[PDB]
């Protein structure tokens, strides 16, 4: 119970907390959260600005990421929010991009930034073009093209026939 | 009845709907809009 | 022995919410004060009105003549029991002491009713009692008194086929309904508007036909409303005499858009100033619009906002945040649009819903017999 | 269309304004009218359920 | 002239329900109990309720040959404590009516819990539970005699490890008893199943919440699901845990749904504000979701005094003022802090926009983005394609950007009509009400 | 001290004794039936 102040802490519950989301666990961010709701009311500022970041992130953020990278500037979380900078993610590069929109930069998304290096062109060019199969995103499918059938009337005429057999189950 | 944690622990309000709804929102209910005629 | 005592009730809620005037309270206060006995009306009124310059004198002169009549009963206790009659005690205090409750709100009435009460040689004799508590319970808002003894005309008072004082008691449901949050009560229990003819609740006849219109606009399906307030020629009369009302209800069958507000304007300020509508007057409003706006929506698929301005006169965003507040009650779904600006309706409730609401019921309905038929087994 | 009705649907750009509905459909209608008055017989039978056991 | 009475009724509540348990417990096996021997719950709320009194009916308990009525009549008689709870083992060890022991063992023993002295005898219970504990641990190596612990005594033993939770509770925490509960639960696991383990997991994480945090995961492999639910009010509060669980694990979509089975299949009534208090921090994870309607549909007056922040607070839910949000935060955060409160606070605003995009996306088939950046107190037309994206977030409304300026191209989703979507789930409702008709097999199986 | 307690284990197949009787029970009902 007679544990000091040690001020190494509040940036190693950083880090890990900073890695923690970057890795997505926002449950374990809140477990991290639960397992000490005293200090991280006020005092605790290395958690209490990872909780403005997931007040930015509650926000859904890629405006944010920027905004809120703005006031970390030298506390050596450099590893981990890299990995922060890696999980920037690329829902409009899974919506409208793959060679042409000219440009998406006015949106404080990391990746998105930095015109045309060779750096997003291989974004977006990486590993293909995120959806797969039978289409580009240089014309977007909107999602991913199911659309496939009614193939599973007959599979719910399956359901039928054991339906039938759970009624002479019940007689 | 303990259940062991919980013992530790129409006269104006059908409106209260229709209230919260113009809680802000169209407080006076006509004094604009029997005027809104007349603005455009 | 009600009307200006009503009115006094009036009063009540005519000085209760605006300050506009501040001397009502002593010109027909004080002309109420001198007439009826009224003590009580001053003396509940001496708080919550003004300073009341000296106000004791004047009104000790009548209080004087209260104590005059008070002192006759008095003696009239002993002096009717000499008369050799039956009950002629409480035949002569029942008469001076329902004069008492006219007087006093609540001390004539305890010290009389249980009295005159004791003996019940007809329903009358109950009812005018019953009358006497639904008099005060219109003046303080009470519920045990002007509940219980409908209880009590619902226990006895249902024999004899006297019509009169039993379609009084529909009223009085009526106007305690709609006193509180009434949908159905009052057009169901008003229906009898023409044959009533004469009561203090009937203070104004015709505004008894405001009332009745002012809940069977709403109670009313269209088909039962042209029956109504169409084809009601005994109640055409006394709605044929109301102008803005008459205007209201047959633009609202004549589907005649751009009045709607001027009249609905006309009904609004009305409800600002008639007692029993503080739970009403903001909700009436929202009502009746959206009850307009029922066939406004049946009318079209095809159907712009500029149509509709152009059919209220300035309704362009405001009727775009109006509606998209009504849509947001659940009510009323349109697709009320941007640019392309098409309001587009659907079709009823068929399709899948009424398919949902049998098991919609049997969620907590068969929720009631799996945990009864878990009642059995602990 | 608004006041009275046949049943036509504005039917704008079709050509026909097709007149159409289906009013016997009154099986589901007649067993919501069943199932509203089932369950007040359950309830009207769970007082006596409830209460001669205890 | 009134303890005269409960010396004739007290008594014939052992003599009915006890007498009548015990004999009939003798023989008619699985109707030895649970027709009027667990009438003990209420019973014996009731002979907590029903009525000096604490050493008289805790002397000289164990006898001989079967007098307990002789000796039940003279503590009738006698009504005109540092050994003496442990008295029925000091009279003599009891020797024989093994479905008496806990019973004798749970019903004088446990008025003090009602008596409220707390200081002296707490500890008496506790050794008083070391010995009905020595039964729950000898039970299997000194008792090879018949079963007479499952069928009655289990069924009374959970409900005694209820009154082992009111003593442990008082003073401190448990540990060792989590690890002695496991242990009943390895001797219930695959003989007979008791509730017992899920009797202390609902006091393991309504202790836990607040004290520790590891241990939903070890439900994840502990969960064991039980369904048999007998009570339904055990299993009642044990979803309201694991959903102030699942609300901790913003878990939402899943949390509406069986907190409102949680509400619903409680059957309660006492409206001191029991079912109320628990249902406001249920109808939390409605605030969670960015969707709630009125309160006033839930409101009983009685809870209106600890509600005075929750009115406000869901009047800034529907409305999306910072002023409402941070003076109900400050103001009106008391008396939630002691159930947990503050992870509606980060998210408030998500609740506005959810609100918010609700109203228009139902509302509009095409909205402008320039435009609903100004609906609500959004703050640019970027927050606004940021919105946008963020609204999507799981797959909803189709709500494709007019991807040149035309700020979105968004309609309205169809095929809902009645086609193959309702029955591609009235498989799942007939399965849902075959179910049912096997409810129905069983009820012909009662018998 | 596995071989003691498994006897008791043995009346959750008593549960099947009292279904048994209950449907010949059952039966009983229907033979009468059928004489009638």
């Amino acid at each position: 119970e007679q544990l000091p102040e040690s001020a190494y802490m509040h940036q190693l519950l950083g880090l890990n907390l900073l890695f923690l989301l970057s890795q997505n666990r926002v449950a374990e961010f809140h477990t991290e959260l639960e397992r000490l709701p005293a200090k991280d009311i006020q005092t605790n500022v290395y958690i209490k600005h990872p909780v403005s970041l997931e007040q930015y992130l509650m926000e859904g953020s890629y405006n944010k990421v920027f905004l809120a990278k703005g006031n970390i500037p030298a506390e050596s979380y450099t590893f981990f929010i890299d990995i922060l900078l890696d999980t920037i993610r690329d829902e409009i590069a899974g919506c409208i991009e793959k060679a042409y929109e000219k440009i998406l930069f006015t949106e404080a998304t990391r990746i998105l930034f930095f015109n045309t290096p060779k750096k997003m062109t291989d974004y977006a060019k990486k590993r293909g073009w995120v959806l797969g199969p039978n289409n580009y995103y240089s014309f977007a499918s909107q999602q991913q093209k199911p659309e496939d059938t009614t193939i599973p009337s007959t599979e719910l005429a399956k359901q039928v026939i054991e339906y039938a057999r759970q009624l002479e189950m019940i007689v | 009845m303990s259940e062991k944690k919980q013992p530790v622990d129409e006269d104006n309000w059908d409106d209260d709907n229709v209230e919260d709804d113009f809680s802000n929102q169209l407080r006076a209910e006509l004094e604009k809009h029997g005027y809104k005629m007349e603005t455009s | 022995p009600k009307n200006p005592d009503l009115r006094i009730a009036q009063l009540r809620f005519l000085l209760s919410l605006p300050e506009h005037r501040g001397d009502a309270a002593v010109r027909d206060e004080l002309m109420a004060a001198v007439r009826d006995n009224n003590m009580a009306p001053y003396y509940e009124a001496l708080c919550k009105s003004l300073d009341w310059q000296i106000d004791v004198d004047l009104l000790n002169k009548m209080k004087k003549a209260n104590e005059d009549e008070l002192k006759r009963l008095d003696e009239e206790l002993e002096d009717a029991e000499k008369n050799l009659g039956e009950s002629e005690i409480r035949d002569a205090m029942m008469a001076k002491a329902e004069y008492l409750c006219r007087i006093g709100d609540k001390e004539g009435a305890l010290t009389a009713f249980r009295k005159t009460y004791d003996k019940t040689v007809a329903l009358g004799h109950r009812l005018d009692i019953v009358f006497y508590l639904l008099r005060i319970g219109l003046f303080y808002m009470d519920n045990d008194l002007i509940t219980r003894n409908t209880e009590k005309a619902k226990s006895l008072i249902e024999e004899g086929g006297d019509w009169d004082r039993r379609n009084r008691l529909k009223v009085y449901q009526g106007l305690y309904c709609v006193a509180i949050r009434d949908f159905k009560q009052a057009a169901e229990l008003f229906l009898d508007t023409v044959s009533t003819f004469t009561s203090y609740e009937l203070m104004d006849y015709k505004t008894f036909v405001t009332y009745t219109v002012y809940v069977s606009m709403i109670a009313l399906e269209r088909p039962d409303l042209r029956e109504k307030v169409i084809k009601g020629a005994e109640i055409l009369e006394v709605l044929h005499s109301l102008p803005a009302v008459r205007q209201y209800l047959f633009s609202l069958y004549e589907c005649r858009y751009s009045v709607f507000f001027q009249s609905l304007a006309v009904v609004e300020q009305e409800m600002k100033k008639d007692w029993l509508f503080a739970p009403h007057y903001r909700y009436y409003v929202r009502e009746m619009r959206i009850h307009a706006y029922s066939q406004l929506l049946e009318s079209y698929r095809s159907l712009t906002l500029g149509y509709m301005a152009e059919a209220f006169g300035v309704g362009v965003e405001f009727i775009d945040q109006e509606l998209s507040r009504f849509i947001a009650a659940g009510r009323l779904h349109c697709k009320i649009d941007k640019v392309n600006e098409i309001v587009e309706t659907n079709r009823p409730d068929s399709k899948n819903w009424q398919y949902q609401e049998t098991i919609k019921k049997g969620d907590l309905l068969l929720n009631r017999v799996q945990k009864l038929s878990r009642v059995i087994n602990m | 269309i608004l006041d009275k009705k046949f049943h036509g649907i504005l039917d704008q750009g079709e050509g026909v304004l097709i007149i159409f509905d289906e009013p016997p459909v009154d099986k589901t209608y007649e067993a919501a009218l069943e199932t509203i008055q089932n369950m007040s017989k359950v309830v009207d039978s769970l007082y006596n359920k409830a209460k001669k056991l205890t | 002239p009134p303890p005269p009475a409960p010396q004739d009724v007290e008594m014939k509540e052992e003599a009915a329900t006890g007498g009548g348990s015990t004999g009939e417990a003798d023989g008619k096996t699985a109707a030895a109990a649970a027709e009027h021997s667990q009438r003990e719950l209420d019973t014996v709320t009731l002979e907590d309720i029903k009525e000096g009194k604490e050493p008289r009916f805790v002397l000289r308990a164990l006898r001989m040959l079967p007098s307990t009525s002789r000796r039940l009549n003279h503590y009738v008689l006698y009504k005109a404590l540092l050994p003496f709870l442990e008295e029925p083992m000091d009279t003599e060890a009891d020797l024989q009516f093994r479905p008496r022991t806990g019973k004798a063992a749970s019903t004088p023993l446990l008025p003090e819990v009602e008596a409220y002295l707390q200081l002296l005898v707490v500890i008496f219970m506790m050794n008083s539970k070391r010995y009905k504990e020595a039964q729950k641990i000898s039970d299997d190596l000194m008792q090879k005699i018949s079963t007479q612990n499952r069928r009655a005594l289990d069924l009374v033993a959970a409900k005694c490890y209820y009154y082992h939770a009111r003593v442990y509770e008082f003073l401190d925490k448990l540990d060792v008893v989590r690890s002695f509960l496991h242990a009943r639960l390895r001797t219930a696991t695959l003989r007979h199943d008791a509730d017992g383990q899920a009797t202390l997991l609902n006091l393991l994480l309504r202790n836990y919440l607040h004290y520790s945090l590891y241990d939903q995961a070890e439900k994840l492999v502990s969960k064991s699901v039980f369904p048999e639910q007998a009570n339904n009010n055990e299993w009642a509060r044990y979803l309201y845990y694991t959903g102030r669980i699942k609300a901790i694990q913003l878990e939402y979509s899943e949390a509406r749904r069986t907190m409102t089975n949680a509400l619903r299949k409680a059957p309660q009534h006492t409206a001191v504000g029991f079912k109320q208090t628990v249902h406001k921090l249920l109808i939390v994870v409605e605030l969670l979701l960015g969707e709630i309607p009125d309160r006033l549909q839930f409101r009983q007056p009685s809870l209106k005094r600890s509600l005075m922040p929750y009115f406000l607070l869901t009047q800034a839910v529907r409305t999306g003022n910072l002023a409402k949000f941070n003076q109900v935060l400050d103001q009106f955060g008391e008396k939630f802090q002691a159930d947990g409160t503050y992870t509606l606070i980060i998210r408030l605003r998500h609740n506005v926009i959810k609100t918010g995009v609700r109203m228009i996306s139902l509302s509009y088939s095409r909205i402008s983005l320039a435009d609903i950046a100004q609906k609500l107190q959004l703050d640019s037309p970027e927050d606004a394609e940021f919105i946008v994206a963020k609204a999507i977030r799981d797959g909803v409304i189709e709500a494709s950007i007019n991807h040149e300026k035309g700020y979105v191209q968004s309609k309205e989703m169809i095929d809902i009509y009645s086609t193959r979507e309702p029955q591609l789930a009235f498989h799942q409702r007939i399965s849902f009400c075959l179910d049912i008709h096997n409810m129905s097999v069983k009820a012909m199986r009662f018998p | 001290y596995l071989s003691k307690i498994e006897e008791l284990q043995l009346i959750v197949n008593d549960k099947s004794q009292n279904l048994r009787r209950l449907q010949a029970q059952r039966n009983e009902l229907n033979a009468k039936v059928r004489l009638l």
